[PDB]
């Protein structure tokens, strides 16, 4: 749970990264898949991974689509996610684990993309945001 | 793990990016900051109230590149990992009983801190051999069965 | 989360242990110090960790208080643990790796004390249940 | 590992008075209702719909059992643990992609069963042992290096 000061760090973040939002998905999606190679068995219906290939680019620009979508619910993220809850934990029965490595990825990018502004400060916040985000995921797995 | 012969050039590319006397001091600095319940586990330091006391701390400083100096050994040492880190092994397994999800908290912030660093020059198969040295040297950590 | 039938499942297993909490609490506690040794270091002002220990059984009971409490407060865990929380998360900052440690001795001490009853479906609901209390505690860590 | 004299009996007690084809079946179905995305990995076993159908579910029942006897490998072979489960570790990692942390979600499950059916024999003593050769199990079945 943040706090208000934490919320407000994060729409703060979220707002400073938006123009460079689609290449922070990508880099994500892309280094999820590179670096934890078991996470590409739940996208092995499509015909493509790895960063260039645009299938990978593209789902990269969704996902972030959902975190910014997140970020605007940030005060209800359980009740306000639980369409893509469904989705995650009772359709496609995604490992709870590969959310922590998504997220881990999603912060080297932000870091990598915004190394002055990523202070331990922001890093906290999000890093809080991304495992809330994880647990409203999580509310259908059983 | 076999070793392929570019995840060592990508390795030893990445440990070339790192002054310890800079990363070793950040990476722990953030990680008793982001995680901090991992203080608890360093009560010889003094204070760590506040991130203002963290980062001022010379005891912080100076045990982050004892840290940094112990991951970067296998470097050297790539194909005896394990043994490599047997003492340290029992050390934070044995005798402190440091969970070992802990030490993948310090190596998350050590990768984000080198990102901030290399910029885009950390490509996405470099972080995917640095992340197979760090999953390595951290199963040498645990405890050994 | 917890649903309905989670809730329901829990408040009349809780029922059986009313009698028993001294003896349970306990006997979590002596197989969590024994077992997972990591967990000892919160107790060293203990001048024992066996069963039989005089600190072992007068913190079981309280334990199992603070579980009781919990089965109380099901609808909002969050809301309702976080003096509990400040204390483990904050003061003592136990490591929140440790909770599960716990949850599954109790978990074993509910299926020796209540086989053919103690199912896969009460299971569930029990270990969504301590799951939550442990997040619950987990609050006030940053 | 080192194993004492006691702990050896102790592990070979457990497994003499277990049903495998009991265990497995009761552990198996416990796992999946418990932890519902492991079904993930048994979509070929006939229906999951809910508790008591995976309850009365014949084909869980005989993989259970095969579960039951693939432990048994370790107990006939407590100090070549690693090399027994390696060719396993391959199949379940690779052939089949299972996390390291599910093997300890089963295991978990396995000792609730275990604990229900030996009653008061299940002592603080025999659990130590138990967890020990689970721990032992499960970080020989997952991936090395
Ligand atoms: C914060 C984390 C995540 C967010 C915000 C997120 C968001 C999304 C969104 C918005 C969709 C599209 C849903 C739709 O069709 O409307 C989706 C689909 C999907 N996500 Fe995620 N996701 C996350 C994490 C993960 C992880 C960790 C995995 C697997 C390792 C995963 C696997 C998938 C898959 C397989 C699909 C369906 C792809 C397809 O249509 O073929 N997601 N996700
Ligand atoms: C990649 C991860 C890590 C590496 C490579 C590492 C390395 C080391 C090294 C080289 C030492 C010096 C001890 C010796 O000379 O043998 C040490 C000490 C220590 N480490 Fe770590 N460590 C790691 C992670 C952790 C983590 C995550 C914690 C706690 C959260 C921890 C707690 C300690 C403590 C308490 C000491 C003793 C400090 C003292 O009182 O002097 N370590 N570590
Ligand atoms: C379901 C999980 C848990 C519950 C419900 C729980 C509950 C409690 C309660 C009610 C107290 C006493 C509160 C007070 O004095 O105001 C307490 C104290 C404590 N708990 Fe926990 N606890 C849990 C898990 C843990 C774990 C896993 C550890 C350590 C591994 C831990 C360590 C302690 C310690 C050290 C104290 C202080 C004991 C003392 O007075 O010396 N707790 N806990
Ligand atoms: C103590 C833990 C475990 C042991 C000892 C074990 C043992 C085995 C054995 C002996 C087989 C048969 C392979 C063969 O025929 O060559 C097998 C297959 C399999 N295991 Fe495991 N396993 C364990 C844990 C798990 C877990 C946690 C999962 C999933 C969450 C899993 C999923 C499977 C699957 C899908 C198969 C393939 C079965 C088939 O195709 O019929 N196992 N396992």
């Amino acid at each position: 749970s943040l706090s208000s000061k934490q919320k407000a760090t994060v729409k703060d973040f979220f707002s400073k990264m938006s123009t460079r939002s689609d290449d922070i998905g990508a880099e994500a999606l892309s280094r999820l898949v590179a670096v934890y190679p078991q996470t590409k068995s739940y996208f092995s219906h499509w015909k493509d991974a790895s960063p260039g290939s645009a299938p990978v680019r593209k789902h990269g620009i969704t996902i972030m689509g959902g975190v910014y979508d997140a970020v605007g619910k940030i005060d209800d993220l359980k009740g306000g996610l639980l369409s893509l809850s469904e989705l995650h934990a009772f359709m496609l029965r995604v490992d709870p684990v590969n959310f922590k490595l998504l997220a881990h990825c999603m912060l080297v990018c932000m870091s990598m993309i915004f190394p002055e502004e990523f202070t331990p400060q922001v890093h906290v916040a999000v890093d809080k945001f991304l495992a809330q985000l994880a647990l409203a995921l999580a509310e259908k797995y059983r | 793990v076999e070793w392929t012969d570019s995840e060592r050039a990508i390795i030893t590319s990445i440990f070339s990016n790192l002054d310890y006397e800079e990363i070793g001091r950040k990476s722990l600095c953030r990680c008793l900051i982001v995680y901090p319940w991992t203080q608890r586990y360093f009560g010889a330091f003094g204070n760590l109230y506040n991130a203002e006391t963290i980062l001022a701390n010379p005891l912080i400083a100076a045990h982050g590149t004892k840290i940094l100096h112990g991951l970067d050994r296998a470097l050297k040492n790539m194909d005896d990992i394990k043994n490599t880190y047997a003492e340290l092994s029992l050390l934070h397994s044995d005798k402190l009983h440091v969970d070992p999800d802990n030490f993948r908290l310090l190596a998350d912030c050590l990768t984000v801190v080198i990102a901030a660093k290399m910029g885009s020059a950390f490509t996405v198969d470099t972080q995917v051999a640095w992340q197979k040295f760090l999953s390595v040297v951290v199963s040498a950590l645990g405890r050994q069965y």
